[PDB]
This record gives C-alpha cells, sequence and structure tokens, in this order.
RNA sequence: GACCUCAAAUCAGGUAGGACUACCCGCUGAACUUAAGCAUAUCAAUAAGCGGAGGAAAAGAAACCAACAGGGAUUGCCUCAGUAGCGGCGAGUGAAGCGGCAAAAGCUCAAAUUUGAAAUCUGGCGUCUUUGGCGUCCGAGUUGUAAUUUGAAGAAGGUAUCU
RNA sequence: GUGUAAAGUUCCUUCGACGAGUCGAGUUGUUUGGGAAUGCAGCUCUAAGUGGGUGGUAAAUUCCAUCUAAAGCUAAAUAUUG
RNA sequence: CCAUCGACCGAUCCUGAUGUGUUCGGAUGGAUUUGAGUAAGAGCAUAGCUGUUGGGACCCGAAAGAUGGUGAACUAUGCCUG
RNA sequence: AAGACCCUGUUGAGCUUGACUCUAGUUUGACAUUGUGAAAAGAC
C-alpha cells in the first residue's frame, strides 16, 4: 500500500549532534583513511585553502 | 462598567466605553408611514379571516381566557396569541366608537 | 477479544476506510508551487505590496483575552477617524470590515494609530509620476513592516498597597452576591410593597 | 525491519508459534469489546472497574474555553520575573518598590499555595488565588491584586 | 406603486376576496394540462421579487404536482430486509413539491434555464406552482449585464442540482450551528470527516 | 403442495381449517367459500 | 377595426438530447458484516440504481459565532478531539466555537412618480472601418422596459466650497 | 478631451419602502452528536412590524445579547484510479 | 528501596466564632470514612523487538443474504396461422 | 464422493402456526378538498 511509512522523524537537536560529530571526525586522519580517502599526501587535517 | 474582577455579577475587565452609532439594520422592526397606510387599506379590501371572526365573538362574550386558548391553537405560540387577542380587542374598541 | 491489563481502545476503522486514505506525498511539491504562485503574484503588481494592511483586534473567549491578533479589516469608524472613505480605502491597500464595531476605546486607538502610520508611509503614484520615481521603491512586506505587537505584561517595581479585605474573600463575596442576587431581590420586592 | 522479527525464526516449524491444539483461528471470543458482561467479565471487573454504567449529569454543548484556568504554585512564582533582574530584585525589593508579577499575562488563571516564597515583598496579579496562597504572599509583605 | 398593495393583499389568503379568487383560479388551472405555458405571471409582484422582468426572454410556466408523501415503490409491499426498513407508507420525499415542479418544467423547456418559482394555488390533490424561466440564447438576455451570468455553462440545469432557492433549502444550505451537517454539502462534510489524513512525517 | 395453495399438504388430503373465509381476508387467503352466511345441503324452501 | 386567450406553418433565427469517469451537486437505497445468538443499533446516511455540471464543482459576503477586553463572507490544513454528546448507555459512535496557518474580494436585485415627455430592448431592411457601429421600420413593453437605491445603507431638500 | 456632464467627501432637516401558504406551531417519517425533538420532507394550523430568527432542557413572566430569513452573483487557497 | 506512626490537598459526616441583603457566611476543632493526590518534580520526542484492538488481518474454504441485469432456441400453459 | 443416516455448530434454507416483531391490502374516524339555503331539536 502507498500509506506505508516512508519518511522518518529525527529530533532536530540529535540531528545537529550527528552533524557536529561528523564534522569533528573529518579532522582525524585515521578515520579519513579508513573511510577510504587518498589523503596520505596531505600534511594536516583540516585542509584549508585560500579564498581564491 | 465591568467590575474589574474575574467573578461575580458584572464581572470582567474595565475598558473606556465608546459610543456606537447604531447600525441601520437594527431598524428592521420599525414601521413606516408607507406600510401603515398600505396595510390599513388592505384591511378594508380584504376583511377578516374566519378564525379572527370566531375570536372577536369570544372576546365579546367576555371570554378572555377562552380567546387566548383558541388564538394559541390557531397561531401556534403563546406570544403570538397574546398579540392577536390584543389586536382583535382593538377592533372591538373601534366598533363602539 | 478482551484480554490482559491494557487500556481500552477506540479505533474507528469499521467502515470502508481504505477507500478514503489521503497521503500527502505532494507536501514538498505544493510548497514549491505555492511559493512560485506567491512569486508571480508579487511580480505582477510590483512595487505595490501584495498584502492589504489589516487591523489589530482582541481575541474572544476568556481563554484568549490576553492575546491580540490581526483582524479582518478596519471598521468604518476607524477609517472615518483618519478621513478615508470605505470605497477609497480598498484601492490603496487597506482592508475594510463593516461588521466589526468599536465599543471600547483601546482597540479603536490602536487601529487609528496603525492607519496613521500606514498613511504616513504611503506614496500614491499618478500620471505626473515618472518611472524613475516608481523604480525607486521596493515591494514592502506590509505584514512584517506593520507587525502585530503584544502589549507588554506589567513588570518592574511598584509600591505595595495592602487592602484590609483579602482578595480571596473578595472573590468569595462576589460569587455569593451573584449566586443569591435573584432571590434576595425577590425577597426585597415582596417585602417593600407589602409593608 | 522484517529481518529482526520472530516470523523469520518460526520458518520451518509447523505452527509458527501458535500451537498445534489451539490452532490460531479467526475470532475466538468475539470482536472488539464483545462479551464484556458475559465471558469477558472476569477481565473487565478486574482491570477496568467502573466500566459499565452512568455517573453524574450531562452537560449539553460543553465549551472547554469557559474552564481555562492554568495553575501556578508559589514555589514556581519567581520564574515569571525577568531572569536578568531576578537576583537584583531579591536584594532590593521592599514595601516601596516590589516586583510586579502578571500571572495572567504569562498564561495562568489561578495562583495556588504549594511551597515557600522568598522573604521578599511581591505584587502578584491574578484572576484567582487560593486562600493559603494569598496568606503566604501577604506574610512576606506582598499583596495579591485581582485582575480580569 | 401597486406592488406593495399586491404584496399585502396576497398575505390575506383567508379573506373572502382571496378565497373566491383562489377557488376560481384553482378550477381553471385544474382544467388545463398538468404543464402549460402561462401568458403572464398571475402574481406579477411575486414574480418581480424573484428576479422576473417583463423583457423578451423571460418565460412563465404553470404546473400542478400531486400532493402527499412518497409510497415506496416495491412490489406488494415486500422490502426484503430488516424490520427497520419494512415501512412503505408514511414515508416522505426529501425534496419539496416546489423542486419537483421546477425540475419537470426544466425538462419540458430544455432550451431555457430555471430561474426561480413560486406557489400559486392548492387543493387536496395538487399544488400549483409558476416557474420563471430565462432563455440563455436570446440576445436580450445575452446583452443584459444583470442576467449574463446565467448563460455560463456552470448553470446548466441548476434546478436539477438543487441550486435554486427551494433546492438550497432542501439541501440544508444555511449558516450556523443548526446546519453543521449540511452547511458545505452533507456528503462533502461526511467525506471530510471520514478521511484518514496521513502526512510524510507522521505525528 | 402447501406452496401452491392454502389447502395443500398433509399426510392425508384435507383442508385442515374452516373453508369459510372472511370477506376481509386478503388475496392468497380467499380460497374456499368466501363470506358464506351458511354452508351444507339446502333443505326446505328459501 | 382593436384587445385577451388559444392555435398552425418544411414560416425567420436559434436551442436541447448523446458520450466520457477520477474528482463534483443531488435523489434513491441494501444486505453480507459487528454485536461471539438477535430484532433497535452497526456495516452506512456506504455499494448497486436515477438525475445534473465544470476545469474544478459546491460554498460564499451572516436571520453567523459568541457571552470575551469580544470576533467578523466562503473553503482547506493543523489543533480542538476519540472530546461534549449519542448508544439494547451494549457493541459501538461522535461534531462545533475558540487558537495557529494557506488563500483572501467583494457585491446585485424586489420593494420609490421619468411623469416637463419608455429616457429601455429583440428583430427586419439599408450601410460600414463587422465578437460590432450608424440610420430607419415594425414589434416587445405602462399587468412596467431604462437611469437612481440595497441596510455597510440610502433617498429628497440645503451645504464648505472643496477632490 | 460635447466635462455648465458624471462622480466623490463633510455638515444640517425630514424621511428611510427591506421578499408569505413564508416564518412559526403541531404531528408523521427519516436523519443528526443534537439529548421534552439537529436538518429535511408530507399533512393540519397559519403570523407580525422594534417585528422576526437565534442564544444546545420542556413551560409562563421579565430582561439582555446578537444578527436581519423566506430573492441573486462572485476569483483564490480545496478535490481529482478520467 | 522496604515496613510502620503521623502531617498537607480534594470528596463525605459532625462542630459552628467574629459578622450579616437574617440567611448567608464558615473561623475553629473533631470522624474504625473516601481519591487514579502532596510530602526538593520526570517528562517529552525518535527508533527497535515483543504483546493488544480495528482493519481482507497468517493462507485457502461454506450452506446463505443483498443490488442491478439476461433468458420461454429446451420445457410448461393460453392464443394466431399452417 | 471432504457420509446423504446420527450428533455437534450460539451455520442455513423450504414449509406451517393460537411463536416474537412487523407489513402490502382493506376497513373505521378526524381534518382538508368544501360551496349556497331551509325547518326542527340544543347553548351561550
Ligand atoms: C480524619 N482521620 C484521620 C484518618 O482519616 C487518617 O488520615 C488519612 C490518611 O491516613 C490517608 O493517607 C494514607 O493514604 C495516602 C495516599 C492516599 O496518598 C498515603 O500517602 C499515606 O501514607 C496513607 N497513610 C490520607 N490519604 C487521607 C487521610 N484522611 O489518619 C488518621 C486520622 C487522623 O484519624
Ligand atoms: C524524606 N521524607 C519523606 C518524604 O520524601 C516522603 O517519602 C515518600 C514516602 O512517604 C512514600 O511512602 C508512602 O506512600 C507509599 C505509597 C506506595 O502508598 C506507602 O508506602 C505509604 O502510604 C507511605 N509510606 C514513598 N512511596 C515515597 C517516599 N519519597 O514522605 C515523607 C517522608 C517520609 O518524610
Ligand atoms: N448512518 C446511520 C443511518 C441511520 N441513522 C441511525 C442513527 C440515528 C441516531 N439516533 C440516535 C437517537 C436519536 N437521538
Amino acid at each position: 500500500k502507498t500509506w506505508r511509512r516512508w519518511n522518518v522523524k529525527v529530533n532536530h537537536n540529535e540531528k545537529r549532534y550527528a552533524t557536529a560529530s561528523a564534522i569533528a571526525a573529518s579532522a582525524v586522519t585515521s578515520l579519513v583513511l579508513a573511510r577510504g580517502h587518498r589523503v596520505e599526501q596531505v600534511k594536516e587535517l583540516p585542509l584549508v585553502v585560500s579564498n581564491e | 462598567a465591568k467590575s474589574g474582577i474575574a467573578a461575580g455579577v458584572n464581572k470582567g475587565r474595565k475598558t473606556t466605553a465608546k459610543e456606537v452609532a447604531p447600525k441601520i439594520s437594527y431598524r428592521k422592526g420599525a414601521s413606516s408611514q408607507r406600510t401603515v397606510f398600505v396595510r390599513s387599506i388592505v384591511k378594508e379590501v380584504a376583511g377578516l379571516a374566519p378564525y379572527e371572526r370566531r375570536l372577536i365573538e369570544l372576546i365579546r362574550n367576555a371570554g378572555e381566557k377562552r380567546a387566548k386558548k383558541l388564538a394559541k391553537k390557531r397561531l401556534g405560540t403563546h406570544k403570538r396569541a397574546l398579540r392577536k387577542v390584543e389586536e382583535m380587542t382593538q377592533v372591538i374598541a373601534e366598533s363602539r366608537r | 477479544a478482551i484480554s490482559k491489563n491494557l487500556p481500552l481502545l477506540n479505533n474507528h476503522f469499521r467502515k470502508h476506510w481504505q477507500e478514503r486514505v489521503r497521503v500527502h506525498f505532494d507536501q514538498a511539491g505544493k510548497k514549491a508551487s505555492r511559493r512560485q504562485s506567491r512569486l508571480r503574484k508579487a511580480a505582477k503588481i510590483a512595487p505595490r505590496p501584495i498584502d492589504a494592511l489589516r487591523p489589530v483586534v482582541r481575541a474572544p473567549t476568556v481563554k484568549y483575552n490576553r492575546k491580540v491578533r490581526a483582524g479582518r479589516g478596519f471598521t468604518l469608524a476607524e477609517l472615518k477617524a483618519v478621513g478615508i472613505a470605505p470605497k477609497y480605502a480598498r484601492t490603496i491597500g487597506i482592508s475594510v470590515d463593516h461588521r466589526r464595531q468599536n465599543k471600547s476605546q483601546e482597540t479603536f486607538d490602536a487601529n487609528v494609530a496603525r492607519l496613521q502610520e500606514y498613511k504616513s508611509k504611503l506614496v500614491i503614484f499618478d500620471k505626473k509620476t515618472k518611472a524613475s520615481e516608481v523604480a525607486s521603491f521596493e515591494q514592502v512586506d506590509v505584514s512584517a513592516t506593520f507587525p502585530v505587537e503584544q502589549p507588554a505584561p506589567e513588570s518592574g517595581l511598584r509600591a505595595v498597597e495592602v487592602p484590609e479585605q483579602t482578595a480571596y474573600r473578595t472573590l468569595r463575596l462576589a460569587r455569593n452576591e451573584k449566586k443569591y442576587k435573584g432571590i434576595r431581590e425577590k425577597r426585597a420586592k415582596e417585602k417593600a410593597e407589602a409593608e | 525491519p522484517t529481518r529482526l522479527t520472530k516470523t523469520r525464526k518460526h520458518r520451518g516449524n509447523v505452527s509458527a508459534g501458535k500451537g498445534r491444539i489451539g490452532k490460531h483461528r479467526k475470532h475466538p471470543g468475539g470482536r472488539g469489546k464483545a462479551g464484556g458482561q458475559h465471558h469477558h467479565r472476569t477481565n473487565l471487573d478486574k482491570y477496568h472497574p467502573g466500566y459499565f454504567g452512568k455517573v453524574g449529569m450531562r452537560y449539553f454543548h460543553k465549551q472547554q474555553n469557559h474552564f481555562w484556568r492554568p495553575e501556578i504554585n508559589l514555589d514556581k512564582l519567581w520564574t515569571l520575573v525577568d531572569s536578568e533582574k531576578k537576583d537584583e530584585y531579591l536584594s532590593k525589593s521592599s514595601a516601596s518598590a516590589a516586583p510586579v508579577i502578571d500571572t495572567l499575562a504569562h498564561g495562568y488563571g489561578k495562583v495556588l499555595g504549594k511551597g515557600r516564597l522568598p522573604e521578599v515583598p511581591v505584587i502578584v496579579k491574578a484572576r484567582f488565588v487560593s486562600k493559603l496562597a494569598e496568606e503566604k504572599i501577604r506574610a512576606v509583605g506582598g499583596v495579591v491584586e485581582l485582575v480580569a | 406603486g401597486a406592488y406593495k398593495y399586491l404584496e399585502e393583499l396576497q398575505r390575506k389568503k383567508q379573506s373572502d376576496v382571496m378565497r373566491f379568487l383562489y377557488r376560481v383560479r384553482c378550477w381553471e388551472y385544474r382544467q388545463k394540462n398538468v404543464i402549460h405555458r402561462a401568458s403572464r405571471p398571475s402574481r406579477p409582484d411575486k414574480a418581480r421579487r424573484l428576479g422576473y422582468k417583463a423583457k423578451q426572454g423571460f418565460v412563465i410556466y404553470r404546473i400542478r404536482v400531486r400532493r402527499g408523501g412518497r409510497k415506496r415503490p416495491v412490489p406488494k409491499g415486500a422490502t426484503y430486509g430488516k424490520p427497520t426498513n419494512q415501512g412503505v407508507n408514511q414515508l416522505k420525499y426529501q425534496k419539496s413539491l416546489r423542486s419537483t415542479a421546477e425540475e419537470r418544467v426544466g425538462r419540458r423547456a430544455s432550451n431555457l434555464r430555471v430561474l426561480n418559482s413560486y406557489w400559486v394555488n392548492q387543493d387536496s390533490t395538487y399544488k400549483y406552482f409558476e416557474v420563471i424561466l430565462v432563455d440563455p440564447s436570446h440576445k436580450a438576455i445575452r446583452r443584459d449585464a444583470r442576467y449574463n451570468w446565467i448563460v455560463n455553462p456552470v448553470h446548466k440545469h441548476r434546478e436539477a442540482r438543487g441550486l435554486t432557492s427551494a433546492g438550497k433549502k432542501s439541501r440544508g444550505i444555511n449558516k450556523g450551528h443548526l446546519f453543521n451537517k449540511t452547511k458545505a454539502g452533507r456528503r462533502h462534510t461526511w467525506k471530510k470527516h471520514n478521511t484518514l489524513s496521513l502526512w510524510r512525517y507522521r505525528s | 403442495n402447501p406452496v401452491d395453495h392454502p389447502h395443500g399438504g398433509g399426510n392425508h388430503q384435507h383442508i385442515g381449517k374452516a373453508s369459510t373465509i372472511s370477506r376481509g381476508a386478503v388475496s392468497g387467503q380467499k380460497a374456499g367459500l368466501i363470506a358464506a352466511r351458511r354452508t351444507g345441503l339446502l333443505r326446505g324452501t328459501q
């Protein structure tokens, strides 16, 4: 039937928690490598580039 | 106006009253010199309904209570019966004069 | 069909309810389309605002007296206080309500003030108006620009004045007076005329 | 999700957990609240006493707005004072300058008397007040002012 | 003018003058066809009140309709069901005799639009009505800004959909608490109240 | 058989109730001697 | 020779019917089913049957809601609320006012003496710059066609002389 | 631009027409959450002019509040197995 | 957290002060009574397994009941013509 | 050939009747359709 439940509510604060936790993980090189990114030639994370 | 407290008679918050010009729709019940004139001619041409004639004679026999009970039966409500019996007495009050 | 300790339920599904199921799959689509409709409607009449100016009214119901909200239109007396004919007010973006009345003074003054602010900010164009002046105005959002404001609760400091009768006793006496008002006047009427 | 249900575990077992003797059938015992007075009395009289019968008077066309009157206790009263000025008000309030608390404006209809107030005069504005609530306010030098 | 006098006289239906007039006209109407064309309104003030004008394109028809209730048309009285549905007599049709008159006239004059109708007479067997009709195709109507509205196709057989005064009366189309069930259409309101509304993020 | 007629059925052929039927009976009941003032052999004069 | 009513014509010009099915406006109208039986009830003011529309329909500018410090045409969503209530008060059933939003838009007749002027309108004929204009002749119409007014008003006489 | 034409505003005076077998009542049937009766319909009775309706318990008496029926048109937000 | 004796709020029964629209008010003190209460809050929201009720409701299964239609080319009976 | 006899089921159906509950029809009364007179008995 079409009236199956398709979308799911998540508490907005908990979703923001998850966003922050994901951003924090992006600065840990071990997690970025295990994630599968070829970041071995980047000296440090976060990688920040000029505004040009 | 209101007492200023939440209980009792005339309860409620006080406001500064403002005069309101009455709406024209509130005059609906009033008669005019148009309708009064027309209705008096029509009563001359038309005459009386049969129940109204039955009701005149009840009042003439001094049966006030007997006329009210028939007027309520014919018209339907006790309020309209009171108005009709009053009207039919004024018809008698105009035959004597 | 009745079993272990559980709340007794009222599930109203004994009719052909599956023939009348409405799933709002179009929630996002209707949002986007309603947004495009607002966009085109605003672009059609710019720089005139889309929204007519609305009055500020009290809400009915002892539960909602404390609140104030936007009403349908300004009353005939409120517009008369500013000097605007009802038929003219509709052509310059002012809502009119012939049904609402002004028994008190507070709401009347609030809406007269709203009308005066709006009329002070109003710029009517005519044939003498050149497109340079017209292009200098942006489409103002009237509801945001003239918002409905809640009158503030009383705060701050004030001297303490203590009456001899307590407020609880005042409430009790008001209730008692209301409750026996009908029978105490009947006892009065039957006594004065007989004596 | 379906992969966590016991339906997956019952695959290969004949009765699917419903028994061989009892043999899960359509509606043994009736539908809904059937037989609440006959063969389900032993359930209703135990877990739902009061279920059957009429108590009290009817009220045609009940309007719930007539009875709106949220309660606030004395021990929670000072939460209605501006939080930036709560500490200042406690030390400086007296019989000449006391904080005004508009309980109705904050969404309350009656002030009740549970708990203890700070020993600080307060002007409390309310539609209704309990007898003990006003005594405790008047004991800290404050007053209750009736509004409508 | 005379229309006020006519209005007030027509309210005196039990006076001798009106009783005489109604008796003779009831006989005359009963001697002609069940549906026949009227050369002119018999109550011109009443016709005026309901939207009639003495223009070309305005038509009056007269019709009689049989009085009483609605016998359930089942053979030999058998209903084939539960006792609560066994009634045959003392049943009533949910539309009025006025609406029946309007609809039968509308069927006879299918090129016209029913505007409105009024009662004219009555005996034990029949009620007599006069139906005001408007010709959508007549140029006197197509050029009249006060009556152009009825040319629009959304008013095709408005009397068959209960869109006239009597029809809206029977549909219960009125304001306030006494009409909660039928205010915006009975079936529409029932359907709204019996629809399960599900959103994407169920709450 | 009993479907066919009020007189039908039974393990002997017989009417089983009076064959004199009231004038006020309805259709399907009026079989026999309808509203008979009397029955039996007429003897004497009339 | 008019009028009223009623006819006829292969009279001049039009119009209706039938189709479609998802939604729409009404009429008519079950039983299976639930009540562990069953008749009120429920299924359901549902299916089947009948009439009538549109791109939406219907509704709609209060003979409203309220009982407040009052709101202010209609419609829809969220909520009110599985509530007030209805119910072999059993099984079951069940709205509305307020409040937040979407959208917002207002009006037309009848009832009035033009009465110093039927000022109104269909049609025919001619003509042109033809969804029509102009001229003209019949007809309709005073048992009332135009202008003027619709209760929020408004009218008839004066008005500041203003827009 | 036939602008002595039309229309708009303020103030004063006198006025101010407003829909009937309808409203309403009884009864019957049906329907509604509407309960001494919610709407609809049949039949009987049948109005008035500050009158009429409504104010969710029947009735009489006294007030109050709120609208203005029995005539009419109208986009949008709403529906959509064609 | 547990057992136990109290205290506070509402219902019920009793008592009945100062006072009065003299019939209201209800101070105060009692009662083997009563509540889904208080006595330094714990809830709201999302998700998962299991259990419950309404739904086709784990799958297949009646004899029946209803609404609207199609058949007298067989056959039953009347009629008309051979 | 999911016994047609028998029993069970809160499963039916054909038929009957002084079963329960109704019903077409029919009959009886009132009111309406429904007006115009006369004589005699009644009541205010
Ligand atoms: C008026 N007489 C009282 C007698 O009634 C009793 O008081 C009870 C008290 O024990 C109850 O209290 C009882 O029940 C409550 C529960 C219901 O919340 C428990 O909290 C409490 O521990 C328990 N003792 C209380 N609920 C009412 C008083 N009248 O206490 C003795 C007494 C003084 O003689
Ligand atoms: C520390 N003070 C405590 C105070 O916190 C409170 O304690 C309650 C205690 O009385 C309750 O217990 C009470 O109520 C329960 C209930 C089940 O009926 C019963 O055991 C009994 O009536 C009574 N002891 C207990 N259930 C929770 C504590 N926090 O009660 C007063 C107190 C004992 O002084
Ligand atoms: N949809 C059901 C149609 C039949 N109606 C029955 C319900 C009617 C309510 N009666 C309740 C008692 C009368 N107040």
